């Protein structure tokens, strides 16, 4: 029963760098597909990155490619998103999701 | 999106199915569209009544979860290894998405002869997925990874292929208005039936008889399936309105000549459903062409016919006998099932279903569901 | 080994022969009917046929100056009567002059999904319309081609066929041919002595089978039985294992319900040429409990391949498709033989054996 | 009731001539296809010639072609066979025929 909590978001300057975490409890995390999506204020839900259960298969949105890296540590029930080369257009709530469920979000905000 | 028009093959008798490309390089399989379950499962080994299967060892991107699942059903079952791979849909999508898949290596009564599909796409909700609701369904994967709306729609065009539209509603598949009814629970596509009427007259039955314990829109069920007591009261009313015994139980087909024109004599079957604005209801109707179902197709001066309604123990299943009449919108985001008159649903020019509204929700409970 | 597979069609929509008529030749597809005696073809277009014989395009056609109507229970056809050269491409070098009736007016004759657009009556002169003096097609052919006055046919429709005009072809059968006498030269009337269901005799005087005639008719789909006989046959069959019986409904069974293994053999006993003896022809459930959809599913729906008649026991397609049948008009007799192309999966669907004594039965079973 | 009677048969020398006639009574002769067949002692029947109802369509066995002429005179209900250049092998009984039924025949003999 999918429970998840993201954190690591904050306020950074362009070219900045954050590492988001998503901690899971109550479902079989080490056997679930995991995904990050973001959502700007009154813009669309925007998929970011998906990782297969053991970590070897990761897919990415064009808009973040070469900049962000998805990854997970199955032994600690946690998903990651390494966010480099951050620009203002990355401003949004980052949500981790699995099986139709999502966490509360982490606010990531990029400004000069 | 408009690329999704006419993406299904098959019929209301043998099921409607979708082409799907799986793994790397892609293997091409034929997947039944089933809105009454929630797993994505495909043949994983050769079988007698199938042409092809997904070989997981020819996929460079396949990864195994290292456990396997068994799904039991009334007559039959299917056991499969659970894994993950990239899928594309040729009709609808430019790219590929990473989904769970069950490769069946052992089954009983799953692949039957003269069946063109070698797997099944369950499009219902997380809750009915095996082995647990936490196994992400294909539709939650695609919704997420492709940024589409949390809606699909289906049109069945084999009364007497189809379009499956993932991520919305395509206007050229219907005519008139869409009427929506509430999804009462998110497991099956469970909705509320308020009233059944045969030939303008109501059946003497409580609205709660109908939703025992659930009325569901199921694309993976051939017939309209009625609880035994509803079944019996429908049959008694249909017989009275005309021509007809084993015909009712599905164990015999009645044959009639052309000019004894069978359809002229049976009555309309109308299902009343609750509108989103609850003070109202609408009415989806099927005519005799959909429920007195021609079986030979040889174009001779006669035909033999199946009764396309059958008893269920405890389920009211709005399967293909009814769904063939309408465009049907599974609007998960808004918790509602839409129905509209379907252009392709006419036999020799005549329409074989109708939709109408609104009517008043007096003479029936505030709530007709257990 | 010339007229071997010269028929098309099946035990439900009929077996038809290809025929070239007139000059230049027009190609027609003509149903083989051993229970009538006219050669008749569509002469105008009709909505359920692809082609017809247009007599105005044949330089050798001559009109007789009169027409004919033929009635059957459910319909009729009316035709101009003429004469023209015909050839049968698979079977014959030359052409022969025969009578033809050209249909310009019919009812219920050409039916949806039929593949033929003419009918070849191979019975005897007595049944030719408008009189026995209208030389039948087979009397013309026999006289003009110098062949023996014999033909024979094999239907492979159970689960095309052959029509051999002027003899018998060894590869179309296996075992011995048994001959039963022709009792009267009109229909192919033969003398039935006994019907057995699943090895039990019906309680019936042998005259019940031959009231008012027992005939062999490639032009009738079902084994048709006088009502009294058909009542015994249903009761006996249903014992050994209601709309179904009347052909009103089909029975559907799954394939593991294995429905063929729970129905009896039906045997028909016929007099040998040696009158103190008989042989029996037998069909199995396969031939008389007929799969209707052929849709390759895990269940089939079936019709009972026997039907009541008023005035005749008609040995139609559904017995004939079990055997090679020789119509030996010369020596006044009808031959039956096991038919190799009568096997489903490789399973035999029919049986022939004998002789058995006729002590038990009257010396003439025809009233 | 097809009733037929042949005549004009007889004994002739090789090279000679005979005209056979066949008289019909009690059937619709003027509407009938009509045929001549022949049978020498203990050999099978041999078809000779067929004529259609108005006389315009006539057909012949190779063996008699250009030597025999079939014709009819409807108003007299009579079939004819003009037979020229006879040879020993035309020796046979000749019979006229229609709709299964034949007459008694007529004996033609061609000898030295
Ligand atoms: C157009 C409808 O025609 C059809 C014809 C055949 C089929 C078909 O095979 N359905 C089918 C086959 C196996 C199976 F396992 C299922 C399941 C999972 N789905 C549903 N809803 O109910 C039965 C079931 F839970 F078992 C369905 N479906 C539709
Ligand atoms: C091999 C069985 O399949 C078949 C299917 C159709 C048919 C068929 O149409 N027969 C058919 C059709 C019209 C018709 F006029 C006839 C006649 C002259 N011949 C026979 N013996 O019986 C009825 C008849 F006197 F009217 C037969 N036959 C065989």
């Amino acid at each position: 029963q999918v429970q998840l909590q993201e954190s690591g978001g904050g306020l950074v300057q362009p070219g900045g760098s954050l590492r988001l975490s998503c901690a899971a409890s109550g479902f079989t995390f080490s056997s679930a597909i995991m995904t990050w999506v973001r959502q700007a204020p009154g813009k669309g839900r925007e998929w970011v990155s998906t990782i297969g259960s053991d970590g070897s298969i990761t897919t990415y949105a064009d808009s973040v490619k070469g900049r962000f890296t998805i990854s997970r540590d199955n032994a600690r029930n946690t998903l990651y998103l390494q966010m480099n080369s951050l620009k203002p257009e990355d401003t949004a709530v980052y949500y981790c999701t699995s099986a139709g469920r999502r966490g509360p979000g982490t606010q990531v905000t990029v400004s000069s | 999106f408009l690329a999704m028009v006419d993406n299904l093959q098959g019929d209301s008798g043998r099921g409607y199915y979708l082409e799907m490309l799986i793994g790397t390089p892609p293997q091409k399989l034929q997947i039944l569209v089933d809105t009454g379950s929630s797993n994505f499962a495909v043949a994983g080994t050769p079988h007698s009544y199938i042409d092809t299967y997904f070989d997981t060892e020819r996929s460079s991107t396949y990864r195994s979860k290292g456990f396997d699942v068994t799904v039991k059903y009334t007559q039959g079952s299917w056991t499969g290894f659970v894994g993950e791979d990239l899928v594309t849909i040729p009709k609808g999508f430019n790219t590929s998405f990473l989904v769970n898949i069950a490769t069946i290596f052992e089954s009983e009564n799953f692949f039957l002869p003269g069946i063109k599909w070698n797997g099944i796409l369950g499009l219902a909700y997380a809750t009915l997925a095996k082995p647990s609701s936490s196994l992400e369904t294909f539709f939650d994967s695609l919704v997420t990874q492709a940024n589409i709306p949390n809606v699909f729609s289906m049109q069945m065009c084999g009364a007497g292929g189809g379009s499956l539209v993932l991520g919305g509603i395509e206007p050229s598949l219907y005519k008139g208005d869409i009427w929506y009814t509430p999804i009462k629970e998110e497991w099956y596509y469970q909705i509320e039936i308020l009233k059944l009427e045969i030939g303008g007259q109501s059946l003497n039955l409580d609205c709660r008889e109908y939703n025992a314990d659930k009325a569901i829109v199921d694309s993976g069920t051939t017939l309209l399936r009625l609880p035994q007591k509803v079944f019996d009261a429908v049959v008694e009313a249909v017989a009275r309105a005309s021509l007809i015994d084993g015909f009712w139980t599905g164990s015999q087909l009645a044959c009639w000549t052309n000019s004894e024109t069978p359809w002229s004599y049976f009555p309309k079957i109308s299902i009343y459903l609750r509108d989103e604005n609850s003070s109202r209801s609408f009415r989806i109707t099927i005519l005799p062409q959909l429920y007195i179902q021609p079986m030979m197709g040889a174009g001779l001066n006669y035909e033999c016919y199946r009764f396309g309604i059958s008893p269920s123990t405890n389920a009211l299943v709005i399967g293909a006998t009814v769904m063939e009449g309408f465009y049907v919108i599974f609007d998960r985001a808004q918790k509602r099932v839409g129905f509209a008159a379907s252009p392709c649903a006419e036999i020799a020019g005549a329409a074989v279903s109708e939709i109408s509204g609104p009517f008043s929700t007096e003479d029936v409970a505030s709530n007709c569901v257990p």
